[PDB]
Protein backbone atom coordinates (compact mmCIF):
# COMPACT_ATOMS: atom_id res chain seq x y z
CA UNK A 1 0.00 0.00 0.00
CA UNK A 2 2.76 2.50 0.90
CA UNK A 3 4.70 1.61 -2.32
CA UNK A 4 0.97 2.48 -4.37
CA UNK A 5 0.81 5.60 -2.44
CA UNK A 6 4.81 6.65 -3.12
CA UNK A 7 3.89 5.64 -6.73
CA UNK A 8 0.80 7.95 -6.87
CA UNK A 9 2.56 10.82 -5.12
CA UNK A 10 5.41 10.59 -7.51
CA UNK A 11 3.28 10.86 -10.38
CA UNK A 12 2.46 7.61 -11.43
CA UNK A 13 -0.82 7.44 -12.80
CA UNK A 14 -3.96 4.72 -13.55
CA UNK A 15 -3.39 3.99 -16.78
CA UNK A 16 0.41 2.94 -15.63
CA UNK A 17 -0.65 0.91 -12.95
CA UNK A 18 -2.95 -1.20 -15.11
CA UNK A 19 -0.43 -1.50 -18.29
CA UNK A 20 -2.15 0.47 -20.74
CA UNK A 21 0.23 1.52 -23.48
CA UNK A 22 0.22 4.77 -25.09
CA UNK A 23 -1.73 3.80 -27.98
CA UNK A 24 -4.52 2.40 -26.33
CA UNK A 25 -5.43 5.36 -24.41
CA UNK A 26 -4.97 7.85 -28.04
CA UNK A 27 -7.33 5.32 -29.53
CA UNK A 28 -9.57 6.44 -26.48
CA UNK A 29 -9.12 9.77 -27.26
CA UNK A 30 -9.80 9.25 -30.93
CA UNK A 31 -13.15 7.93 -29.89
CA UNK A 32 -13.96 10.92 -27.43
CA UNK A 33 -12.71 13.07 -30.11
CA UNK A 34 -14.85 12.28 -33.15
CA UNK A 35 -18.06 11.57 -30.64
CA UNK A 36 -17.44 15.60 -29.50
CA UNK A 37 -17.01 16.81 -33.11
CA UNK A 38 -20.69 14.17 -33.73
CA UNK A 39 -21.98 16.27 -31.06
CA UNK A 40 -22.61 13.07 -29.04
CA UNK A 41 -21.58 15.51 -25.81
CA UNK A 42 -23.12 13.54 -23.83
CA UNK A 43 -21.01 10.22 -24.53
CA UNK A 44 -17.81 12.69 -25.33
CA UNK A 45 -18.09 13.80 -22.03
CA UNK A 46 -18.01 9.96 -20.41
CA UNK A 47 -14.97 9.25 -22.25
CA UNK A 48 -13.03 12.33 -21.36
CA UNK A 49 -14.02 11.56 -17.73
CA UNK A 50 -12.54 8.09 -18.47
CA UNK A 51 -9.38 9.51 -19.95
CA UNK A 52 -9.13 12.09 -17.06
CA UNK A 53 -8.84 9.54 -14.26
CA UNK A 54 -6.71 7.23 -16.23
CA UNK A 55 -4.08 9.76 -17.00
CA UNK A 56 -4.64 12.58 -14.34
CA UNK A 57 -1.84 14.97 -16.10
CA UNK A 58 -2.81 15.69 -19.54
CA UNK A 59 -4.12 18.72 -19.99
CA UNK A 60 -5.92 18.12 -23.11
CA UNK A 61 -8.26 14.88 -21.36
CA UNK A 62 -9.06 18.10 -19.06
CA UNK A 63 -9.43 20.21 -22.55
CA UNK A 64 -11.87 17.38 -24.00
CA UNK A 65 -13.99 17.22 -20.31
CA UNK A 66 -14.44 21.16 -20.27
CA UNK A 67 -15.39 21.55 -24.00
CA UNK A 68 -18.15 18.48 -23.39
CA UNK A 69 -19.39 20.01 -20.37
CA UNK A 70 -19.66 23.63 -22.04
CA UNK A 71 -21.74 22.00 -25.11
CA UNK A 72 -24.01 20.63 -22.46
CA UNK A 73 -24.45 23.75 -20.88
CA UNK A 74 -22.57 22.71 -17.65
CA UNK A 75 -20.45 26.10 -17.15
CA UNK A 76 -19.74 26.17 -14.00
CA UNK A 77 -18.27 22.55 -13.83
CA UNK A 78 -16.48 22.86 -17.44
CA UNK A 79 -14.59 25.89 -15.58
CA UNK A 80 -13.13 23.31 -13.20
CA UNK A 81 -12.13 21.41 -15.83
CA UNK A 82 -10.80 24.32 -17.75
CA UNK A 83 -9.02 25.40 -15.04
CA UNK A 84 -7.75 21.87 -13.55
CA UNK A 85 -6.23 21.46 -17.46
CA UNK A 86 -4.40 25.05 -17.22
CA UNK A 87 -2.16 24.22 -14.51
CA UNK A 88 -1.18 21.07 -16.23
CA UNK A 89 0.09 23.33 -19.11
CA UNK A 90 0.11 27.20 -17.93
CA UNK A 91 0.92 27.77 -21.59
CA UNK A 92 -1.92 26.98 -23.19
CA UNK A 93 -4.64 29.92 -24.21
CA UNK A 94 -7.58 27.86 -24.28
CA UNK A 95 -8.08 27.10 -21.23
CA UNK A 96 -8.35 30.23 -19.88
CA UNK A 97 -10.30 31.58 -22.91
CA UNK A 98 -13.09 28.85 -23.30
CA UNK A 99 -13.19 28.94 -19.21
CA UNK A 100 -13.94 32.99 -19.75
CA UNK A 101 -16.93 32.12 -22.09
CA UNK A 102 -18.35 29.96 -19.76
CA UNK A 103 -17.73 32.76 -16.88
CA UNK A 104 -19.58 35.10 -19.29
CA UNK A 105 -22.45 32.85 -19.59
CA UNK A 106 -23.11 33.48 -15.91
CA UNK A 107 -22.31 36.85 -15.34
CA UNK A 108 -19.37 36.76 -13.52
CA UNK A 109 -17.39 39.69 -15.29
CA UNK A 110 -14.95 40.41 -13.49
CA UNK A 111 -13.53 36.38 -14.12
CA UNK A 112 -14.42 36.70 -17.60
CA UNK A 113 -11.95 39.35 -17.41
CA UNK A 114 -9.03 37.89 -16.63
CA UNK A 115 -9.60 34.64 -18.59
CA UNK A 116 -10.20 36.91 -21.73
CA UNK A 117 -7.11 39.09 -20.75
CA UNK A 118 -4.80 35.77 -20.05
CA UNK A 119 -5.62 33.71 -23.27
CA UNK A 120 -4.81 36.83 -25.25
CA UNK A 121 -1.31 37.09 -23.59
CA UNK A 122 -0.57 33.35 -24.07
CA UNK A 123 -2.20 33.17 -27.93
CA UNK A 124 0.04 36.62 -28.71
CA UNK A 125 3.14 34.78 -26.98
CA UNK A 126 2.75 31.55 -29.98
CA UNK A 127 2.32 33.47 -33.44
CA UNK A 128 0.45 30.21 -34.60
CA UNK A 129 -2.22 31.59 -32.71
CA UNK A 130 -2.77 35.40 -33.91
CA UNK A 131 -6.70 34.59 -35.06
CA UNK A 132 -7.43 33.11 -31.41
CA UNK A 133 -6.06 35.97 -30.23
CA UNK A 134 -7.68 38.69 -31.32
CA UNK A 135 -11.31 36.83 -30.66
CA UNK A 136 -9.63 36.75 -27.32
CA UNK A 137 -8.86 40.58 -27.23
CA UNK A 138 -12.11 41.56 -29.27
CA UNK A 139 -14.36 39.50 -26.02
CA UNK A 140 -12.10 41.38 -23.96
CA UNK A 141 -13.59 44.59 -24.75
CA UNK A 142 -17.16 43.29 -24.98
CA UNK A 143 -16.73 42.26 -21.04
CA UNK A 144 -14.99 45.31 -19.93
CA UNK A 145 -17.62 47.11 -21.59
CA UNK A 146 -20.24 45.18 -20.47
CA UNK A 147 -19.05 45.21 -17.08
CA UNK A 148 -19.19 49.22 -17.22
CA UNK A 149 -22.83 49.09 -17.78
CA UNK A 150 -23.99 47.08 -15.09
CA UNK B 1 -19.46 21.13 -30.90
CA UNK B 2 -17.35 23.45 -32.85
CA UNK B 3 -16.85 25.32 -30.04
CA UNK B 4 -13.47 24.03 -28.67
CA UNK B 5 -10.79 23.08 -31.22
CA UNK B 6 -9.44 19.78 -29.40
CA UNK B 7 -5.93 18.40 -30.35
CA UNK B 8 -5.94 15.86 -33.20
CA UNK B 9 -5.64 12.38 -32.67
CA UNK B 10 -1.55 11.28 -32.66
CA UNK B 11 -13.64 -1.62 -30.57
CA UNK B 12 -14.47 -3.85 -27.93
CA UNK B 13 -11.39 -3.34 -26.13
CA UNK B 14 -12.44 0.36 -25.12
CA UNK B 15 -15.67 -0.55 -23.23
CA UNK B 16 -12.91 -2.87 -21.14
CA UNK B 17 -10.92 0.48 -20.25
CA UNK B 18 -13.86 3.03 -19.44
CA UNK B 19 -14.75 0.22 -17.02
CA UNK B 20 -11.32 -0.65 -15.71
CA UNK B 21 -10.97 3.37 -15.31
CA UNK B 22 -14.54 3.87 -13.71
CA UNK B 23 -14.20 0.78 -11.65
CA UNK B 24 -12.94 3.00 -8.60
CA UNK B 25 -15.95 5.02 -8.07
CA UNK B 26 -18.59 2.27 -8.92
CA UNK B 27 -17.23 0.16 -5.94
CA UNK B 28 -17.20 3.61 -4.28
CA UNK B 29 -21.12 4.34 -5.17
CA UNK B 30 -21.67 0.62 -3.90
CA UNK B 31 -20.10 1.51 -0.47
CA UNK B 32 -21.69 4.02 -0.14
CA UNK B 33 -25.02 3.04 -0.29
CA UNK B 34 -24.68 1.60 3.35
CA UNK B 35 -24.78 3.33 6.89
CA UNK B 36 -21.02 5.29 6.76
CA UNK B 37 -20.85 6.99 9.04
CA UNK B 38 -18.00 7.88 8.96
CA UNK B 39 -19.14 10.75 7.81
CA UNK B 40 -17.80 12.33 11.04
CA UNK B 41 -15.12 9.77 11.94
CA UNK B 42 -12.47 9.69 14.49
CA UNK B 43 -9.32 9.50 12.72
CA UNK B 44 -10.02 8.12 9.36
CA UNK B 45 -9.36 4.68 9.20
CA UNK B 46 -9.07 1.88 9.21
CA UNK B 47 -10.79 1.72 6.65
CA UNK B 48 -9.83 -1.37 5.96
CA UNK B 49 -9.32 -3.19 3.34
CA UNK B 50 -12.65 -5.31 3.52
CA UNK B 51 -14.02 -6.45 1.14
CA UNK B 52 3.64 -6.37 -6.12
CA UNK B 53 7.05 -4.15 -5.50
CA UNK B 54 9.25 -5.63 -8.21
CA UNK B 55 6.53 -4.56 -10.52
CA UNK B 56 5.95 -1.48 -9.50
CA UNK B 57 9.57 -0.81 -9.87
CA UNK B 58 9.79 -2.18 -13.23
CA UNK B 59 6.38 -0.04 -14.33
CA UNK B 60 8.39 3.22 -12.70
CA UNK B 61 11.26 2.55 -14.52
CA UNK B 62 9.63 1.93 -18.13
CA UNK B 63 8.06 5.22 -17.63
CA UNK B 64 10.39 7.69 -16.16
CA UNK B 65 9.70 9.98 -18.79
CA UNK B 66 6.34 10.54 -18.10
CA UNK B 67 7.00 10.95 -14.63
CA UNK B 68 9.61 13.33 -14.46
CA UNK B 69 7.28 15.39 -16.87
CA UNK B 70 4.43 14.82 -14.41
CA UNK B 71 6.76 15.96 -11.47
CA UNK B 72 8.07 19.10 -13.43
CA UNK B 73 3.87 20.27 -14.16
CA UNK B 74 3.55 19.85 -10.50
CA UNK B 75 6.99 22.02 -9.94
CA UNK B 76 5.44 24.50 -12.78
CA UNK B 77 2.17 24.63 -10.92
CA UNK B 78 3.09 25.03 -7.71
CA UNK B 79 5.82 27.93 -8.70
CA UNK B 80 3.00 29.95 -11.14
CA UNK B 81 0.69 30.20 -7.81
CA UNK B 82 3.64 31.01 -5.80
CA UNK B 83 4.79 33.55 -8.31
CA UNK B 84 1.04 35.15 -7.99
CA UNK B 85 0.21 34.93 -4.83
CA UNK B 86 3.30 37.46 -4.18
CA UNK B 87 2.71 39.44 -7.06
CA UNK B 88 -0.01 41.86 -7.15
CA UNK B 89 -1.28 40.09 -10.48
CA UNK B 90 -2.79 37.08 -8.48
CA UNK B 91 -6.81 37.46 -10.17
CA UNK B 92 -5.24 38.93 -12.86
CA UNK B 93 -4.53 36.18 -15.09
CA UNK B 94 -5.85 33.54 -12.34
CA UNK B 95 -8.92 35.06 -11.16
CA UNK B 96 -10.97 32.84 -13.66
CA UNK B 97 -9.82 29.91 -11.47
CA UNK B 98 -12.62 28.16 -9.62
CA UNK B 99 -12.39 27.77 -6.33
CA UNK B 100 -12.13 23.82 -6.33
CA UNK B 101 -8.95 23.74 -8.79
CA UNK B 102 -7.49 26.30 -6.19
CA UNK B 103 -8.01 24.09 -3.54
CA UNK B 104 -6.75 21.39 -5.91
CA UNK B 105 -3.50 23.73 -6.15
CA UNK B 106 -3.71 23.41 -2.40
CA UNK B 107 -3.70 20.00 -2.11
CA UNK B 108 -0.50 19.73 -5.16
CA UNK B 109 1.53 21.56 -2.20
CA UNK B 110 0.67 19.50 0.52
CA UNK B 111 0.53 16.23 -1.16
CA UNK B 112 2.10 16.53 -5.03
CA UNK B 113 0.30 13.39 -6.84
CA UNK B 114 -1.77 12.46 -4.30
CA UNK B 115 -3.13 16.14 -4.13
CA UNK B 116 -3.36 16.04 -7.88
CA UNK B 117 -4.92 12.16 -7.89
CA UNK B 118 -7.78 13.54 -5.46
CA UNK B 119 -8.30 16.98 -7.26
CA UNK B 120 -8.56 15.58 -10.67
CA UNK B 121 -11.35 12.66 -9.19
CA UNK B 122 -13.20 15.83 -7.80
CA UNK B 123 -13.54 17.48 -11.28
CA UNK B 124 -14.10 14.71 -12.81
CA UNK B 125 -17.38 14.08 -11.14
CA UNK B 126 -17.60 10.42 -11.54
CA UNK B 127 -20.29 9.03 -8.96
CA UNK B 128 -22.18 11.86 -8.11
CA UNK B 129 -21.24 13.93 -11.14
CA UNK B 130 -24.67 13.21 -12.90
CA UNK B 131 -26.76 14.81 -9.50
CA UNK B 132 -24.37 17.43 -9.72
CA UNK B 133 -25.26 18.29 -13.55
CA UNK B 134 -28.62 17.91 -13.05
CA UNK B 135 -28.24 20.63 -9.99
CA UNK B 136 -28.42 23.60 -12.62
CA UNK B 137 -31.80 24.98 -12.91
CA UNK B 138 -34.13 26.65 -8.33
CA UNK B 139 -33.40 29.04 -5.01
CA UNK B 140 -30.16 30.14 -3.41
CA UNK B 141 -27.41 27.47 -3.00
CA UNK B 142 -25.66 26.65 -0.02
CA UNK B 143 -26.64 22.89 -1.50
CA UNK B 144 -23.04 24.26 -3.68
CA UNK B 145 -20.57 23.98 -0.72
CA UNK B 146 -22.57 20.27 0.28
CA UNK B 147 -21.78 18.56 -3.01
CA UNK B 148 -18.57 19.69 -3.06
CA UNK B 149 -17.70 17.75 0.11
CA UNK B 150 -20.32 15.01 -1.15
CA UNK B 151 -17.94 14.64 -4.29
CA UNK B 152 -14.67 15.11 -1.89
CA UNK B 153 -15.84 12.60 0.30
CA UNK B 154 -16.66 9.98 -2.72
CA UNK B 155 -13.49 10.56 -4.23
CA UNK B 156 -11.54 9.96 -1.01
CA UNK B 157 -13.36 6.91 -1.16
CA UNK B 158 -11.89 6.11 -4.97
CA UNK B 159 -8.78 6.84 -3.83
CA UNK B 160 -8.93 3.92 -1.17
CA UNK B 161 -10.41 1.98 -3.44
CA UNK B 162 -8.15 2.16 -5.96
CA UNK B 163 -4.62 3.25 -4.90
CA UNK B 164 -3.41 2.27 -1.22
CA UNK B 165 -5.79 3.52 2.21
CA UNK B 166 -3.21 5.59 3.24
CA UNK B 167 -2.88 7.17 -0.16
CA UNK B 168 -6.68 8.30 1.01
CA UNK B 169 -5.46 9.06 4.04
CA UNK B 170 -2.95 11.06 2.91
CA UNK B 171 -5.38 12.44 0.29
CA UNK B 172 -7.98 13.28 2.99
CA UNK B 173 -5.05 15.29 4.90
CA UNK B 174 -4.30 16.93 1.93
CA UNK B 175 -8.02 17.75 1.18
CA UNK B 176 -8.23 19.17 4.73
CA UNK B 177 -5.10 21.53 5.05
CA UNK B 178 -5.97 22.54 1.37
CA UNK B 179 -9.13 23.57 2.84
CA UNK B 180 -7.62 25.57 5.76
CA UNK B 181 -4.61 27.53 3.63
CA UNK B 182 -8.06 28.45 1.57
CA UNK B 183 -9.11 31.05 4.64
Amino acid sequence: EPAIEAFLQDGGTLAMLNDVSTDTLEQLYTLGFNQYHAGKHDEAHKIFQALCVLDHYEARFFLGLGACRQALGQFRLAIDSYSYGAMMDLQEPRFPFHAAECLLQLGELEGAESGFHSAQLLAAAKPELAELAARAGIMLEVVKTKKDME
Amino acid sequence: GQGVVLPQPMQQELDQLRKTAQLGTANAAKLLGSSTLLNKLAFASPEEFEIKLADLERIRAENLKKIDENQTKMKEASEAADKAKKSGLASKIFGWISAIASMVIGAILIATGVGAAVGAMMIVGGAVGVANMAIQQETMKVLGPIMIAAEILVAIVSIAVTFGASAASTAMKAVKFATQAAD
